[PDB]
C-alpha cells in the first residue's frame, strides 16, 4: 500500500531532516553517501527508538 | 524506483574528448594508442619498434 512515509527502528541517534539508510540489524541511521539514502526523518530518535521517515 | 542509476561516460558533462576516450577505454594498449600521437614513440612504448621506427 504505497507509503510515503515509514516507521523505522531507529539505529543510532538521527535528528531531524537526516538522511537515512540501512544500518545493521536492518535498523535506519544517518548517512552522507547518497545512493545509500531511502529517505529522511521528520522526528528526532535517540537509539531504538522509532523515528518517522519520508521515503525519498 | 532503482538503486543506482548508471550514468554513462556521454552524461559527464565537462569531460573532455580524450578524457572520455581513456575512460570508456578497456586495456592499457588502449590507452596508449589514445595518448601517443607520435608513432615512433608509440612503438618505442610497446616494446616493438621497425628500423624505421629505430632510424625516427
Amino acid at each position: 500500500y504505497p507509503l510515503a512515509a515509514w516507521q523505522v527502528i531507529a539505529g543510532s541517534d538521527i535528528k531531524v531532516g537526516d538522511n537515512l539508510t540501512t544500518g545493521k540489524d536492518g535498523t535506519a541511521v544517518p548517512t552522507d553517501d547518497p545512493s545509500t539514502v531511502f529517505g529522511y526523518a521528520v522526528e528526532e530518535a535517540q537509539e531504538g527508538q522509532l523515528v518517522t521517515l519520508v521515503i525519498s | 524506483r532503482s538503486k543506482e542509476i548508471s550514468i554513462e561516460v556521454e552524461d559527464i558533462k565537462d569531460a573532455g574528448d580524450t578524457g572520455k576516450r581513456l575512460l570508456k577505454i578497456n586495456t592499457p594498449s588502449g590507452a596508449r594508442n589514445i595518448i601517443i600521437e607520435n608513432e615512433d614513440a608509440k612503438a618505442l612504448i610497446n616494446g616493438e619498434t621497425t628500423n624505421t621506427n629505430k632510424k625516427n
